């Protein structure tokens, strides 16, 4: 019977949607973490310098 | 008690998305439970009964 | 049992497995963004060495 093939598309729909956010949530993350270091390592150039 | 009534083997278990469940129904509705199988909520899973005990 | 029961079961499996791309794709693209911080400092490290041989 058909609706078996909905019930699967809804939970498919839910982890293609749950991938899309974790996808999103490393390229933040990634934005965060060159904030985190390349500031810090130039201070510590300019420190030395 | 149901511990010699039902097995693991008698239940979908250890899903993100499905469960089954135990419904008791008077002996003389088992034909308006089984028309009401497909029908009685919404994301049941179609044509998937099955009888463990009767009494 | 019905079949279709396993066919959602097989969708569950796939449902884990795409969101464990996103967190295997997560995994592996956290040492780009040291791989590119590494390349950004050593502008700053070169044009600081560089004034310095200057003043020298």
């Amino acid at each position: 019977q058909k609706q078996i093939k909905h019930m699967m598309a809804f939970i498919e729909q839910e982890a293609n949607e749950k991938a899309e956010e974790i996808d999103a949530k490393a390229e933040e993350e990634f934005n965060i973490e060159k904030g985190r270091l390349v500031q810090t390592q130039r201070l510590k150039i300019m420190e030395y310098y | 008690s149901l511990a010699e009534i039902v097995k693991k083997d008698d239940f979908v278990l250890d899903s993100e998305y499905l469960v089954t469940l135990l419904v008791v129904v008077p002996k003389l509705n088992h034909n308006d439970w089984i028309k009401q199988y497909e029908t009685l909520a919404e994301m049941v899973v179609p044509r998937s009964s099955n009888v463990l005990s009767e009494d | 049992q019905s079949q279709g029961i396993q066919q959602l079961l097989q969708a569950e499996k796939r449902a884990a497995e795409k969101v464990s791309e996103a967190r295997k794709r997560k995994n592996r693209r956290l040492k780009q963004a040291k791989e590119e911080a590494q390349a950004e400092i050593e502008q700053y490290r070169l044009q600081r060495e560089k004034e310095f041989k200057a003043k020298e």
